[PDB]
């Protein structure tokens, strides 16, 4: 979830 | 406010976001993700820079994976956070394969920060492996994020190991 910009 | 506990409980991927992007009250935003292989430093993935879903595209070889290293860089906006915590649950069809519980610590304000967090893979069988590369974007993560045990975001991730 923290590959999402 | 949704607490930990509420989606520790849960066996299936959300159908929808928990949370709504104005519940991030700390204003916390991801600038940069990185993960690599630990058996050989290879880098799998660089990103720096609504935005809630990233589909990732990798490899047969991602499953033959062990030990990946994650370092995450975020800032935060003008109020201090403490006990910032992500729930991560990584399902293939209906169950889980692994939830990963991580400490992203205390945060002063408008602060840039980074963290390095370790996925220790699950053991999966040849069967469950083939099952997961023939089956694209059924292998689904939530990413829960708590700040003092309240949920201020839930990203959503899917993943094919498809790719050439
Ligand atoms: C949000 O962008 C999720 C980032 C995912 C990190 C890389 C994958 C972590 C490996 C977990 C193994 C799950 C079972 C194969």
């Amino acid at each position: 979830g923290c590959g999402c910009s | 406010t949704i607490r930990p506990e509420h989606v520790l409980r849960l066996s299936r991927v959300t159908e929808n976001y928990l949370c709504k992007p104005e519940d991030n009250i700390y204003s916390i935003d991801f600038t940069r993700f990185k993960i690599r292989d630990l058996e050989t430093g290879t880098v799998l993935f660089e990103i720096a820079k609504a935005g809630r879903f990233v589909r990732y595209q990798f490899t047969p070889a991602f499953l033959r994976l062990r030990t990946v290293g994650a370092t995450v860089e975020f800032t935060v906006g003008d109020k201090p956070v403490s006990n910032f915590r992500m729930i991560e649950r990584h399902y293939f069809r209906e169950h889980l394969l692994k939830n990963f519980d991580f400490d992203f610590g205390f945060c002063i304000p408008s602060s840039r920060n980074t963290c390095e967090h370790i996925y220790e893979f699950p053991q999966l069988s040849e069967d469950v492996i083939r099952l997961m590369i023939e089956n694209p974007y059924e292998t689904r993560s939530d990413s829960f994020y708590f700040v003092d045990n309240k949920l201020i975001m839930h990203n959503k991730a899917d993943y094919a190991y498809n790719g050439g």
